[PDB]
């Protein structure tokens, strides 16, 4: 019951193992390689889309 | 079965020519609340770039992701006082300024927490120094609200049959543990626009929704011919964290460990005048 | 034209022929709890139409020298129609808003407004280790005054409008929900605000879900006219509301 | 209450003003006097917090010739508690009719705006009320006693659960045994 | 048993151990305006389960001489609950209504109560030819007193209880719904009154759509008891309840 | 092979309209002994709702998986008394009141045990404290019943070639061990409302059924200039629970080791009047 | 001689080995991940099966 994921290293120029020991989710360690983002829902808040390229109004 | 296994660079910019069109995108109205999407391709001539730029350290999780001390407090082996030979701690986080601001940046969080606890001591001066001291041991208690709190050092309550608890050797490693999401609501929450009573009276903001207990430690049986004072540092580290409802960072000093209260402060420093730019 | 909105909630309708896009809270719209994220056991009231309609809240004047006003809802419809009742008959309620602010003035005035909805906007008294009533922050429908100068009596908010009365910088509010009102383009700002609590449903009586706030960022200017002064006025229409726990009237 | 075992009957006479309160309490399992000592409070007292719905059941314990009916109510929480009848049936309440079966019960819903609620119940977290009323009131023929008694029952539905153990409080020693 | 019943309406049961068969209206159902039949246009407003529960009316005192009682729908309800509210803040109103009366006594009490729903109950006055105000006939959820001897006062109306205040017999009132509390046999009386009007829908303010009415047909008597009279209590629920027409509060 | 792999909710709420008909779930009948199984849905109506609370923390495991301290003595390394430098205890769980408490709402019991020994040293007071001596050493001794009693601290007996020990230094984690179910019995029996003799006289009570045996400590060798203090602390943490038979938790105070014996209590505490609920 | 289940989590939004090193299973760790229950026991104590819906007597 082992995990094997990438680890962080560069663009032009790499496996490690994770294995969990408690019963309780709690004890995992932290989550900190999800990078998924939106920036749309403060950033275009509007009902009615807008183009950029169009007239604002 | 024996194995199973388990990036987003930022946006590249794209060659860009010369241009004569009906179409401004550099014109926009800041009045429908819609912050515009230019980029710097569709208002000067651009070449082909690819950027290999990561937002991976801006992230919440890693954000919030380190521990910071939230209480300090001493206590010692022997005194006159029983009331200074233990201490009773009501858990919160508004204590200290530098991860008060951290997390009131967001007004709901949801996360597992991380507890560390960092203990010296030392020999308090006086006349005679002069003693041999096996090392010591220090108790941590942890009381969920309406529990017994005891009242000196040596009452029945530090018997615990239910309430979890550390012992710990001086010498060794700092203790650890992990706590899991222990609201009574969805989310914790910083701030608390509200009263206590249904009438709008009684106690007002973040301060009614504070009910996570105490926090207990003593010296297990340590009572030297000589008084030691000991020190205990408290550590929070969120982990699988989620927030929501972003709001502006605090500009004014803090003044109260649960109220909102402050002084007024000047927007920002000022300059000779508006053309001033040595 | 994309200048022209209307909007139509039970029996009432708002007309505006000159007026921006409309802005959606988060980007969610308001909703009733669904079955697997409700808490309560017994069945709820949904008098839909009865309490999904528009209240006109009073009107302001704004003069050369306005600095600025708020209101806290729900308090602020709680003796409006047949909501303030429901408000007071049920222990829980549960509901969105759509906020529609008026102002108009002629194509030689100049202004501009700042509308924004500030969600759990706690606010500190004017002295630092002093305790206020419900009075100095919440009245009813009436509109309470932001300050130029810091506040000095002990018995209300520090109404100091360059910190907003939470102790932060005016100029960052446009993180929240929010539109401008630049009489130059511009005469109604509309924001559509869906229900955010860490809680399924809560008492309306005992906690302001969030707080409204109008603040001249560039004061009103004129010369030689006869108007002297610009009413603004503020509409607001709960959305898919439904309450709980009927019990005698507070 | 000199006679310890008086504390577990509810007096109950055959002449009452038309409206009348039977009694009045409060809806803290865990904290209340009356529910402190009770088997459902004793095992909440061992935890910090609880939620789900609650039983209460009760027991008209008279004469066989004997009849009446009352009106037990429930009363969410509230800046005021129920003074009179009328104000009590507006809440959640059921019409109880004494006859052969002798039993009634009234299920507490559970109606809160958190998922769950302390033990040591404070303002923020209240429960509400419950009451007793005459309905019609108590009729006897001649040649019985004057007065009755009733017991109320409590106890937790399916849906009740507790969480975060923590020691109990009403158990303490000075000295080693 | 067919002895024992239980009605369940929002958030009230009522339960009986000792009762009759459940008279139903005219075999009519109470029910929603249909489409086809409707005249107003706008939408109506279902306040279900907020309006539609159970409202214990009070209680009287029966004695040896009492002569009967009666009580005006829906002004006896006018302010109950969130049903007033709705009835004071809307033009037009439609509900049918569910009536159970509890009356009981030991098996040594002998008496015979008539528990019956008169539509268009209209009243005379005591004096030919004298008008009455609307107090001497409704003052709320208060009941209003037959008498044995004919009435005098002319401000009153004619309260002789032989000819029921609407001149005709007593005893032919069995032609409208009704049941019987016999203390021999029955505790309580329900009966299921649907909708019964000329028109679709109707102001609750102006319009008395029916009375209920209390007779003791063979007067109450006991001997040797500390019992000295047998409390009667009226509990009315509103059913499929709708409003139209929202305006100010009456 | 090299790996083989191995949650229930509470009940949900139904959508219940109005109803009206001769069922009467609401009356039933106490004196059948049969506690009622209505539920909100069968007298209001109410609500689809989809219930994830879990009964996970309210397990007998669970419950009683926590350590709780049973007994605690002090010995010193050097004294004129001999029977003041080591501990001879009785086992027995009815010392600390919390615990037994625990254990008493159960009538018998069957579990493995988990025992963790707390051990703290401190200099005594005097004129004279300047020594230096190394590390102390302990040694914890069982002796299952009928077996040789130390008399004294440099005794034969201290030589266990069959009895199992364990030696510890200071400094170091606390010693733990495990133990099995040791009772000749098919369970743990926490009353036992019988006599001793077969013509009911003699020994009365739990205390006739207690033969577990004692526990011996002492310091290896340590016996500084001065004297010095020493303090176990004992922890028991069941394993692998089972129970029986539930019986109403205790009212009145404890007040011997051995005997039920109690003081008469008030029921519970007094208010106002019947009707007083502020 | 590895067991791999599952550890406690949330309903909307997750595995640990775990291996026994000594020869007496009372040495194991223990086994707090059972949630079955039956209260029918102590509430249904009657001989004759009664229905809710159904009078008493
Ligand atoms: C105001 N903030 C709200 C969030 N809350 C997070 C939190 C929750 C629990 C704990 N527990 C710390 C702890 C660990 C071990 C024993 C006892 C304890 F109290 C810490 C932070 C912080 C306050
Ligand atoms: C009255 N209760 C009955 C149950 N009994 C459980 C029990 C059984 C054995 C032990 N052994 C502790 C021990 C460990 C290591 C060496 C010697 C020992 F005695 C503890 C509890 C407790 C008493």
């Amino acid at each position: 019951g082992a995990q094997v994921s990438t680890q962080k290293t560069g663009a032009h120029e790499i496996h490690y193992t994770n294995i969990n020991y408690y019963k309780d989710a709690a004890s995992n360690s932290a989550n900190r390689q999800d990078f998924t983002q939106d920036p749309s829902k403060f950033t275009e808040p509007v009902k009615d889309v807008m183009i950029k390229s169009l007239p604002a109004l | 079965g024996d194995v199973e296994e388990a990036v987003v660079h930022v946006a590249d910019t794209m060659r860009s020519g010369p241009s004569n069109s009906a179409s401004v995108p550099a014109l926009t109205a800041v009045e429908t609340g819609h912050t515009s999407q230019v980029t710097p391709s569709d208002t000067m001539q651009t070449r082909h770039v690819k950027n290999y730029h990561s937002r991976s350290e801006s992230t919440v999780e890693n954000f919030l992701g380190r521990s910071a001390c939230v209480y300090m407090e001493e206590y010692k082996t022997t005194d006159n006082d029983v009331n200074k030979k233990f201490v009773a701690w009501p858990i919160n986080t508004k204590q200290m300024v530098q991860m008060r601001r951290k997390l009131e940046m967001f007004t709901y969080l949801r996360f597992d927490m991380e507890v560390t606890f960092v203990i010296t001591s030392r020999q308090d001066p006086g006349t005679t120094l002069a003693q041999d001291m096996p090392v010591l041991t220090h108790q941590i208690m942890y009381v969920p609200p309406g529990g017994p709190i005891p009242a000196k050092v040596d009452d029945y309550a530090w018997q615990t049959s239910t309430n979890p608890s550390i012992f710990w050797t001086e010498g060794n490693a700092p203790a650890r543990m992990s706590i899991p999401f222990i609201s009574i609501g969805n989310a914790y929450s910083n701030f608390y626009d509200g009263w206590s009573n249904f009438d709008q009276r009684g106690s007002y903001g973040y301060n009614t929704l504070n009910n996570l207990g105490h926090i207990y430690v003593r010296h297990v049986s340590g009572s030297s011919p000589h008084p030691i004072t000991s020190t205990i540092r408290v550590y929070f580290k969120p982990k699988h964290t989620r927030a929501w409802v972003p709001r502006p960072p605090r500009l004014c000093q803090y003044k109260k460990a649960f109220s909102v209260d402050f002084t007024p402060t000047p927007i920002t420093d000022t300059r000779k005048d508006i053309n001033t730019v040595t | 034209s994309d200048r022209v909105r209307s909007i139509t909630l039970g029996n009432s309708t708002i007309t505006t022929q000159e007026c921006a896009n409309v802005v959606v809270g988060y980007g969610r719209w308001p909703t009733y709890l669904r079955d697997d994220e409700a808490t309560a056991e017994d069945q709820p009231t949904q008098p839909d139409v009865a309490t999904c309609r528009f209240y006109t809240l009073d009107s302001i004047k704004w003069e050369k020298g306005s600095v600025g006003w708020w209101w806290k809802f729900p308090e602020a419809l709680s003796d409006m129609g047949l909501f303030g009742q429901n408000m007071q008959y049920h222990y829980l309620g549960r509901a969105g808003y759509t906020i529609h602010v008026q102002c108009n003035a002629s194509k030689f005035h100049q202004g501009c407004l700042l509308v924004v909805c500030v969600p759990e906007a706690e606010m500190g008294g004017a002295v630092v280790g002093q305790a206020f009533s419900a009075t100095a922050m919440a009245n009813g429908d009436k509109a309470y005054e932001f300050t130029s100068a810091t506040q000095s009596d002990q018995t209300k908010v520090q109404t100091a409008i360059h910190n907003a009365g939470m102790g932060v910088g005016v100029g960052n509010l446009t993180i929240y929900p929010h539109q401008w009102i630049n009489l130059r383009t511009n005469n109604s700002a509309t924001i559509v605000m869906p229900y955010i609590n860490s809680v399924p449903m809560d008492n309306m009586f005992r906690h302001y879900n969030f707080t409204l706030m109008v603040i001249p960022f560039v004061k009103l200017d004129y010369a030689d006219t006869a108007s002297t002064y610009v009413p603004i006025t503020v509409t607001v229409a709960p959305m898919c509301a439904e309450y709980n726990g009927l019990r005698l009237a507070q | 209450t000199t006679d310890q075992m008086e504390m577990f009957r509810i007096p109950v006479t055959i002449n009452a003003p038309l409206q009348q309160q039977v009694f009045g309490l409060r809806l803290q399992p865990g904290l209340d006097s009356v529910f402190k000592h009770t088997l459902l409070g004793e095992i909440l007292n061992y935890y910090a917090h609880w939620s789900g719905s609650m039983k209460l059941t009760f027991v008209f314990c008279g004469s066989a010739m004997a009849t009446g009916k009352f009106l037990i109510a429930y009363s969410p929480p509230g800046a005021n508690p129920p003074k009179t009848r009328k104000d009590a049936m507006l809440g959640t309440h059921i019409i109880w009719d004494i006859g052969l079966q002798s039993s009634c019960v009234l299920c507490v819903p559970w109606i809160s705006q958190t998922h769950y609620r302390l033990v040591q119940q404070d303002e923020y977290t209240s429960a509400g009320y419950v009451t007793c009323w005459y309905q019609t009131g108590m009729i006897v023929p001649p040649g019985t006693p004057n007065s009755s008694s009733i017991m109320c029952f409590a106890s937790a539905c399916n849906d009740f659960s507790v969480r975060m153990l923590r020691d109990t409080p009403f158990i303490s020693q000075d000295n080693k045994l």
